[PDB]
């Protein structure tokens, strides 16, 4: 009746699709934003420090505001892209307070 | 006794084919495997539901707590899940409302029927049981109606219609987004004493223009539309003419060239001297006639030449490209003009009216605003969304598409009557079906009872997302229906929900009759197919 | 259920497990189908080493060719275990389980349960045991009919070898079996009858020797070759050196004391040789006419062989355990271990002892005994496979004829037993039986499966198997009404029926009894199994 | 990186979902291996053998599952086999259902895995009460009822056709091992096998059965009254615990050293002949020089016998384990031996020792099996362990519970009736215990081809009104009371099934996460 | 003998070719016979592209699933010619060929030649036509009644 | 059609084992196999035989 020797079970999601349940993922998403937050922590204020970024194409780009710093760093994580979207939205609407 | 004989039907179908029949255990393999994705739509259900981030293979990230938008991007290898996928898409394209109910019910009928198959009840009888139970469900929903609406014109009457739909997706924003959608529908519908005979309505009437930045409270309604486009030539007057006739040409403003390719032929130098002025006088004969009638705006779909743009700059005529063909006809509906691929000349009957056109920046980018006051509009409106992230505005668009899709679901049929929501009519159907199972003796009575148990997830899923105990508020809610007042009992979602009783009319939560009927039918047909199959045949990759 | 548990596994269930047991049964049946019967085909087996061994026995085919299927290994143990104790009926077990599965599988496809089918085989098996009591015939052993034993010996030998080897090797078995019967009536096959390999002139020159033959002879040239009257002596004592439990150095001090202590090596050996000389002094009369021979189970030192050579005593060393348990039966003497207590009563008697050598090896022949209680069968052969073919033929022939003397009954063969059970199971009233329900086809399935064996004999001859049973069926229809008890047969020479009573075709009693019992147990257990799987740590 | 973990932590609800699905998968393998119409199972071990059986314990020994939750279910069969010896498949099939029924609640109604445990102990306490009430006592000395009690388990095996002989075979063997409280043990039950022969002539014979023959040919093959004497040391010359290292100086020493080797074996043989035994069974090997002078007195010498058999010979013949030969007396010599005889079988020789049959030490015996092949012997041997296991429970406990699922169905009815009066939070797991207890009957019905729907509905209607002994006939598939059906099982097997199945669920329900690949 | 001509060739002759023909027919029968009748099961033809399709006709099942065995290709081609001209009865063709080869092979193992076996099928086939033309019944379709067409369509 | 079933029920024995029946002219091949080395013996019998 069967076509062959054995029949391996189907994975519901595609092979290699990452997924997780519980409170661990939302903590990882929050910790991902805090990891991006720590880069812009000492930049805030008049006595703050600039950030030097060098992308894969080897073009130097120094900046103080968080609008173009986040544009240079191509963000993979969706939760960390939330800070990048509001920074460009704040840069597009007002133009101040992108780090705060 | 080391190597098997290797199943001597291996001369039959190739190794890539996999058979997963029954008796072997197909039903047990399937109903279970799909419990993972059943919890996905269950957790994303209700006003306190959790949105799910889906990153496709291209990288376009989306975040939507529905079911049709999620499962479209999920590449699912399991074939039995795919019956539930496009069955949910049918709800999206037809009614645009009830994706999640479909998922939490079609899957729950398979989950709750574990007891029937495990006990040893015939699969053919289960299909006959749910079909007869489906017929009783459709007939019984008509009697529990208390929201017979006949006006369906005023804005305050839509508060019982749009606000329950908007309250599900992003519950925190009710009054603001309902004002945008309700004010949009009032601009769409015409002003008349009695509009009947099934007036036409379509989802393409209300469009969504997404603008980056700005709080959600600062949004506003625009009767025209807003394009991310650069005007050319001059600045507008904005109050001087008081009204503007807008011609929309399909073909570009240029000398009429043929489809077959030609070139310039000159036998002598006398034609060479006049060729420089001939092209200028040719367009001048066709362009001067347009300016005589006072057409203060021209829209050409294809690329406009510089010679045609130069003559229009001195007279102060607005130009606009609009390359896409779908959005070209929507501008014609605003002004009330017809497309004209012929150049010809402007006529008064075919030319529309537009009050004013003004240019500014809403979110830093220069845009063209076609807002008009005191003008006549017919089936056109837009909602300018202001938001912090593009990812959030994508969900507001689909929430508005589901909101206006419900308006299509009301006005297209003769009646889109309301029902009690918030876990009120679902528990009533459990009492109706429980009494119906005892009327007909037979072996199919077990299928009728288990069909009622599948409706239990609707109240408790609101309680699970609310952080409440299911074993307290759910059995306490049954005591409230003992006995009008007993029909308007529902599930409360608040810190004072220890009592588990909240009146529906205080906040006016309601659901559609046609949406639940189509959802119950597609849900039963989805469970009918999964329980009817016994053999599943795969293939390589 | 098994794939989520085990990451790698194979599982067949509810249709493939039934097809596997039937397909593997039909496959293994086709191998041994052609070998069954007298005109069957021979089968050689050559491994990677390159040696050759030729025989028609199904046990040799099964216990030399490695097999991977899980069904056939149970048929291999069943065919082997039935033959290992009985010595006959190997392929018959494979044909029954090979046919009873396919004959029941057609009704499993119809939808009959395997449990009630096997219930019909068991209650049908009890009817065959009741039929063996009425079908067998009593035979008294007091007559001592040598012609009856000759016909039984030709039943198995004609199947393995041709008529040229059967006629010369048949009386070799009959003379060996004629001495088995005695007043005690205790059968003894392994100790009494033996087989020994010897590359010689041809297989046709196999002869019978009444005494025990040995594969060794006299080492020294001066020791006597032929002895007329040799009185044997059994001694299990080892007459070479012994290392002596931790005993160490013969600490010698001077050079004269060195060889003085080396001479003590002979004193332990000479202490035992003197007892043999004292025994020879008692039997010293007629020393040139008579003789003396010593047979040791362990090795003898070469220093002591010269002692026996001077007194003209024949020496034989390193005998087997079985030969020491046979000298008392042949020569009539008694065994001895220690050299302390000797007597002339334990010495045996032999009428002729001579040796013959070929190449490097040398054989010692003993015969012409007064009252030999045992004997041997020295088989001659050309090649190694010729000895292996004669090994299986003599091994299966002695066990088949020996079982006739164990009991007082014998079963005629040539399909008479299977054809008789066919009419018995198909004509017996079912109300007498206790089986009811869907046991109708189980009686017909097992009754019809027995018919395939006697026509497999016909399939090797090339005649039409269905047509040569027409007159057989017509004979039994009139034989019951004619008031004449006769048993038909299947003669493959002319393609017509025969009578095994006058032709001499016979079969043992416990062969057919144990065959159906072992076959019904294996075939029933394979039918009830509805799932195959492999799992374990490796 | 961090410690050897966090590959893919299955946490939350999905971890328990895999365990219920994994625990259910173990029962699905042997779902058809229950009832009288149960199917057999041929498992292929990687070494090269084969195991043909239907017992759930013997099936789960050979299988190997790479999952930690399913392995705890695998060990429950060893709990049942090494406690009674019957009902191993009943233990595995019931637990699967208990874990499965409790699952709906764990997955959906969110009852925490501790409240289910508290509900099950009260169900366990009530299960022993109704199982104690439903069981009726039975007389232990009634051989007519004892034969029908022993063959209850044989009916679910291949040898039901020979049940008239197996009950007589098992009853005689159990009474032999039974000591006059009434403690018996199967270590002396010899499982020696003989390939081939018919089952009808197979019979138990009082005594032992060796695989070896006598050494010397002149030994008496037929003795009327053997007198057995057990020896532990070898008859060879003992080298000693320390090296001798004899410094030889004279020529008359080496022949003396080899002569005392002959005299020491004479000294130990001559003192054995003080009592004049007929059969001397040595544990270790024997020398060639010593056997002759034991034959001069009339003894019989054998090869090295492993002491597992000598301990059986000590209880049969009444002899004692003796190593020092100088302290050999006449009181410790075995006596009252029935008969000595050696049969010829082509496999190996076999020496028979029969007993005179006429408190003291418990007597041993050897059960002869004459099967069709090797697998038939191992199949029948496990049936005797399953059949003789039933005979121990009736002696240790005179109670007798009804079979055919009537006992477990009685648990289902009382737990279902009492669940209504148990109003509270424990009501939902307490009511789910009855849902699994009514499945054993369901499994039996499903293997008969019957329909579980109307039969179980007819069962519950007649169980409250008709009697407490109602059950399903596995062969015919109709409702037949156990009193007229005449098949009964012990109550001890029902206790271990309910206890082991519920106690297994309490362990597995507490599993939160699964982390694989930590260290060895 | 064939290896001397082409070493890369193979050949099964007179016992292995017969088992291949019967086992492939019985293997095709055991899979495809379940769709016969109203209580038959539904098959899901899931190809590599993810296209799902429900059906019970043997024509479309064998068309999408390529056949590896050489015997079942001949049976699939017979179902194609059956479905082409008629459009119904494909499941009866594969069951009759599977059963005819099963019942015939039962007698080939008994030592009967295949020639006279096939001669009996043709005489039995011609005998069925002389039975079929008498077994049929004639009705008048000029009335164009709806009740007869409904129950015939319902079947 | 693309590939045969490659002799089913061949797992009864090992892959290395092969059968050679009298049919298919194999007894003629065994006579031809004798003919290979037999012709070597033709040049080696007699007084004029070649080593
Ligand atoms: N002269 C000032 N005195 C006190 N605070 C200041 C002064 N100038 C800037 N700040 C503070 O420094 C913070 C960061 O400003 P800055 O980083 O320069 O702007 P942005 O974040 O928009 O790039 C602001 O929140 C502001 O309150
Ligand atoms: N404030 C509220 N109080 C009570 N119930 C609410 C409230 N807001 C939303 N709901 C309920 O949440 C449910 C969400 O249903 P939803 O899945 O969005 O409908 P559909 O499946 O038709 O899209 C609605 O049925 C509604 O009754
Ligand atoms: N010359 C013969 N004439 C008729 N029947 C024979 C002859 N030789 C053997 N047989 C039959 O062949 C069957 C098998 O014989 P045998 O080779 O001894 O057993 P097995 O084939 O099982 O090893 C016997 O039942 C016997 O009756
Ligand atoms: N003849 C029968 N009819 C109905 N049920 C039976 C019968 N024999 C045994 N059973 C049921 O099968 C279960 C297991 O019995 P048995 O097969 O002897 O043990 P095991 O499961 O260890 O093989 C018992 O609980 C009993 O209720
Ligand atoms: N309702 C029914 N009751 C009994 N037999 C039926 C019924 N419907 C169809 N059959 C039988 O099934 C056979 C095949 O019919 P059908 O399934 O329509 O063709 P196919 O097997 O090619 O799909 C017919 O010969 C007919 O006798
Ligand atoms: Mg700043
Ligand atoms: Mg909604
Ligand atoms: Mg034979
Ligand atoms: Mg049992
Ligand atoms: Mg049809």
């Amino acid at each position: 009746m069967n076509f062959g020797s054995q029949t391996p079970t189907i994975v519901v999601l595609k092979e290699g699709t990452d997924a997780s349940q519980g409170k661990g993922q939302i903590i990882s998403n929050i910790n991902a934003c805090v990891a991006v937050q720590e880069a812009l922590k000492p930049t805030l204020g008049p006595l703050g420090s600039d950030i030097l970024i060098v992308t894969s194409n080897q073009k130097t780009t120094i900046s103080n505001d968080g609008a173009t710093i986040l544009k240079l760093l191509d963000v993979v994580h969706p939760a960390a892209k939330t800070l990048v979207d509001i920074s460009r939205a704040q840069d597009a609407e007002v133009g101040d307070g992108t780090t705060s | 006794s080391l190597r098997l004989p290797q199943n001597p039907n291996a001369g039959l179908f190739k190794q890539g084919y996999n058979s997963y029949s029954n008796a072997d255990g197909q039903i047990i393999k399937s109903i279970a495997a799909i419990r993972e994705l059943h919890q996905m739509c269950l957790t994303s259900m209700g006003p306190c539901g959790r949105n799910k981030i889906i990153v496709n293979h291209l990288g376009k990230i989306i975040i939507t707590n529905d079911a049709a938008t999620m499962l479209r991007e999920l590449d699912i290898v399991h074939p039995a899940v795919k019956v539930l996928v496009m069955a949910t898409e049918q709800q999206k394209i037809d009614m645009g409302d009830g994706t999640n109910l479909v998922m939490i019910l079609a899957g729950e009928l398979l989950n709750v029927s574990e007891k029937l198959i495990s006990m040893g009840l015939s699969a053919v009888e289960i299909i006959q049981g749910y079909n007869m139970a489906r017929k009783f469900t459709l007939k019984e929903l008509d009697e529990m109606v208390v929201g017979e609406i006949t006006d369906k014109n005023d804005k305050n009457e839509l508060l019982k219609m749009i606000k329950p739909v908007i309250s599900s997706k992003k519950y925190g924003s009710e009054d603001i987004l309902s004002e945008l959608v309700s004010e949009a529908v009032s601009h769409v519908l015409p002003v008349a004493q009695q509009a009947g005979e099934i007036p036409y309505f379509n989802v393409d009437s209300i469009r969504v223009v997404k603008i980056m930045g700005g709080s959600l409270s600062n949004s506003t309604v625009i009767k025209g539309m807003v394009f991310n486009r650069e005007p050319e030539g001059h600045v507008k007057s904005l109050s001087e003419d008081k009204k503007h006739k807008v011609a929309v040409f399909t073909c570009p403003l240029d000398i009429a060239n043929t489809e077959t390719k030609g070139t310039v032929l000159l036998h002598n130098a006398q034609e060479m001297l006049d060729f420089s002025k001939g092209e200028e006088k040719q367009i001048d004969a066709m362009m001067k006639e347009i300016a005589d009638m006072g057409v203060e705006c021209i829209v050409a779909g294809a690329g406009v030449g510089e010679l045609a743009l130069h003559y229009l700059n001195r007279y102060g005529i607005l130009v606009l490209k609009v390359p896409s063909k779908f959005e070209l006809r929507r501008l014609c509906r605003v002004c009330g003009a017809t497309p004209l691929p012929r150049l010809g000349a402007p006529t008064p009957e075919e030319l529309g009216l537009v009050e004013t056109v003004k240019t500014m920046e809403i979110g830093g980018d220069r845009v063209t605003v076609f807002k008009q006051e005191q003008g006549e509009i017919s089936r056109t409106s837009t909602i300018i969304l202001r938001g912090a992230t593009q990812n959030n505005l994508d969900d507001i668009e689909r929430a508005i598409d589901d909101g206006v899709a419900a308006v299509k679901g009301l006005m297209k049929p003769s009646g889109g009557k309301l029902l009690p929501g918030a876990g009120a009519t679902e528990i009533e159907l459990i009492s109706r079906i429980t009494k119906y199972g005892e009327r007909t003796p037979g072996l199919l009575q077990l299928a009728i009872k288990q069909f009622a148990v599948a409706f239990e997830v609707v109240p408790r899923t609101l309680a699970e997302t609310a952080g409440l105990d299911v074993n307290e508020v759910l059995p306490n809610l049954y005591a409230a229906h003992n006995v009008t007042d007993h029909l308007y009992k529902g599930v409360d979602i608040d810190g004072e929900s220890d009592e588990g009783v909240k009146d529906i009319r205080e906040e006016n939560i309601y659901d559609m009759l046609a949406t639940k009927k189509f959802a119950i039918n597609v849900a039963t047909e989805a469970a009918t197919t999964v329980l009817s199959i016994d053999q599943i045949i795969m293939a390589k990759k | 259920s098994l794939q989520l548990l085990n990451p790698k596994a194979e599982s067949l269930r509810r249709d493939a497990a039934l097809k596997v047991n039937v397909t593997s049964a039909e496959g293994l049946q086709s191998v041994l189908e052609t070998n069954l019967g007298p005109k069957g085909t021979l089968k050689m087996l050559v491994d990677g080493a390159g040696n050759i061994k030729l025989t028609k026995d199904g046990k040799v085919l099964l216990t030399e060719m490695q097999i991977q299927s899980p069904t056939a290994v149970l048929i291999a143990r069943a065919a082997a275990a039935q033959d290992e104790i009985t010595g006959d009926g190997t392929t018959t077990v494979v044909c029954l389980v090979g046919e009873l599965l396919r004959q029941a599988h057609r009704f499993i496809q119809e939808g009959v349960h395997p449990r009630i089918i096997t219930d019909g085989f068991e209650i049908a098996r009890k009817e065959s045991m009741k039929f063996l009591d009425e079908f067998k015939i009593s035979k008294t052993n007091l007559s001592n009919d040598r012609e009856f034993l000759l016909q039984v010996a030709r039943s198995s030998l004609l199947t393995k070898v041709d008529a040229d080897l059967t006629e010369v090797l048949t009386p070799i078995v009959t003379d060996a079996v004629l001495s088995v019967y005695d007043a005690q009536a205790d059968n003894l096959d392994l100790h009494m009858v033996e087989i020994m390999q010897m590359q010689h002139l041809s297989p046709k020159d196999t002869t019978f020797i009444k005494g025990l033959v040995l594969d060794h002879g006299g080492r020294h040239p001066d020791m006597p070759t032929r002895v007329k009257n040799a009185y044997v002596l059994i001694l299990n004592v080892s007459l070479e050196y012994e290392k002596t439990e931790v005993n160490s150095g013969f600490f010698y001090s001077s050079a004269d004391q060195r060889d003085k202590l080396a001479a003590s090596e002979r004193k332990f050996v000479d202490a035992k040789l003197k007892k043999i000389i004292d025994l020879k002094n008692e039997v010293c009369g007629m020393d040139p006419d008579k003789g003396f021979v010593i047979i040791n189970q362990k090795g003898i030192d070469p220093m002591s062989l010269d002692v026996f050579a001077k007194h003209n005593i024949l020496a034989l060393r390193r005998a087997k355990r079985r030969n020491m348990e046979r000298l008392q039966l042949v020569t009539g003497g008694e065994a001895q271990n220690s050299v302390e207590d000797l007597s002339p009563q334990i010495l045996g008697f032999s009428g002729l002892v001579y040796q013959e050598t070929i190449g490097e090896e040398k054989f010692t022949y003993v015969t012409e005994n007064t009252d030999p209680k045992s004997c041997t069968i020295l088989i001659k052969g050309s090649t190694h496979y010729a000895l292996a073919q004669t090994k299986d033929a003599v091994r299966d022939g002695l066990r088949a004829v020996a079982n006739v003397l164990k009991d007082k009954n014998i079963i005629p063969g040539a399909g008479a037993f299977y054809i008789a059970l066919s009419r018995y199971l198909r004509s017996a009233n079912m109300n007498k039986l206790g089986a009811k329900g869907k046991t109708k086809t189980g009686i017909e399935a097992f009754a019809e499966a027995l018919l395939v064996i006697p026509k497999t004999l016909v399939k090797n001859s090339g005649f039409d198997p269905l047509d040569v049973l027409a007159m057989v069926e017509d004979e039994l229809d009139d034989a019951q009404d004619s008031d004449e008890t006769r048993y038909v047969g299947v003669d493959l020479n002319i393609g017509d029926s025969c009578d095994p009573t006058i032709e001499g075709i016979w079969d043992s009693y416990r062969v057919l009894r144990n065959a159906i019992t072992g076959a019904t147990g294996i075939a029933s257990n394979l039918l009830l199994c509805d799932e195959l799987l492999r799992a374990g740590r490796s | 990186v961090f410690m050897n973990a966090s590959q893919e932590r299955t946490t939350g609800r999905q971890a328990q979902i895999s365990n219920i699905t994994a625990a259910k998968a173990v029962a699905d393998v042997i779902r058809t291996c229950l009832g009288p119409k149960a199917m057999l199972k041929m498992l292929l071990d990687p070494m090269g053998g084969l195991v043909l059986t239907n017992d759930g314990h013997a099936i789960l020994r050979e299988i190997d599952v790479a999952h930690p939750a399913a392995k705890s279910m695998l060990e429950l069969s060893r709990t049942q086999d090494e406690e009674v010896g019957d009902g191993t498949t009943t233990v595995i099939i019931l637990a699967g259902e208990i874990l499965a029924q409790c699952a709906p609640y764990l997955i959906e109604k969110n009852i925490h895995p501790v409240i289910i445990i508290q509900a099950l102990k009260k169900a366990l306490t009530d299960a022993l009460e109704v199982i104690k009430q439903v069981s009726k006592p039975v007389d232990v000395e009634n051989d007519a009822a004892m034969k029908k009690l022993i063959q209850a388990s044989i009916g679910t095996k291949y040898v039901i056709h020979w049940s008239e002989k197996m009950c007589e075979l098992a009853l005689d063997a159990v009474k032999t091992v039974r000591k006059d409280f009434e403690i018996d043990i199967k270590r002396y039950v010899r499982v020696e096998k003989i390939p081939g022969g018919d089952v009808l002539d197979s019979r138990v014979l009082k005594g032992v059965l060796l695989n070896k023959d006598v050494v010397h040919p002149k030994m008496s093959r037929h003795i009327e009254n053997p007198r057995v004497v057990l020896l532990d040391c070898p008859l060879e010359y003992k080298k000693g615990e320390s090296q001798t290292n004899i410094e030889i100086e004279k020529e008359e020493d080496w022949n003396r050293i080899l002569q005392i080797e002959e005299e020491q074996v004479q000294l130990m043989c001559e003192q054995i002949l003080a009592v004049r035994p007929t059969l001397v069974i040595t544990e270790k090997g024997v020398s060639d020089l010593a056997q002759h002078y034991l034959l001069k007195g009339g003894c019989s010498v054998l090869r090295r016998v492993k002491k597992s058999d000598n301990n059986r010979i000590a209880r049969v013949t009444g002899a004692t384990i003796v190593n020092r030969v100088e302290d050999l007396k006449e009181s410790d010599v075995g006596t009252n031996c029935g008969l000595f005889k050696v049969e010829m079988i082509g496999d190996e020789y076999f020496s028979f020792l029969d007993n005179c049959k006429e408190s003291g030490l418990q007597k041993a015996c050897t059960i002869m099996l004459r099967g069709g092949s090797k697998d038939i012997l191992n199949e029948i041997d496990r049936n005797l362990q399953d059949a003789m296991a039933v005979a121990r429970n009736v002696m240790l406990s005179p109670s007798l519970s009804p079979g055919g699922g009537a006992t477990e169905m009685a648990v289902s009815v009382k737990l279902a009736e009492k669940a209504k009066q148990l109003e509270g939070i424990q009501q939902w797991p307490y009511q789910a215990v009855a849902d699994a207890m009514e499945c054993i009957p369901r499994t039996l019905i499903q293997n008969a081809g019957g329909d579980p729907i109307r039969l179980l509905s007819q069962l519950r209607a007649k169980h409250a009104q008709g009697n407490f002994t109602t059950g399903i006939d596995g062969d015919k598939g109709k409702i037949v009371d156990m009193v007229s059906y005449g098949i009964w099982e012990p109550e001890v097997i029902k206790q271990q099934s309910v206890k082991t199945a519920i106690e297994s669920a309490c362990l597995l329900l507490r599993v939160d996460d699964i982390v694989s690949g930590v260290r060895k």
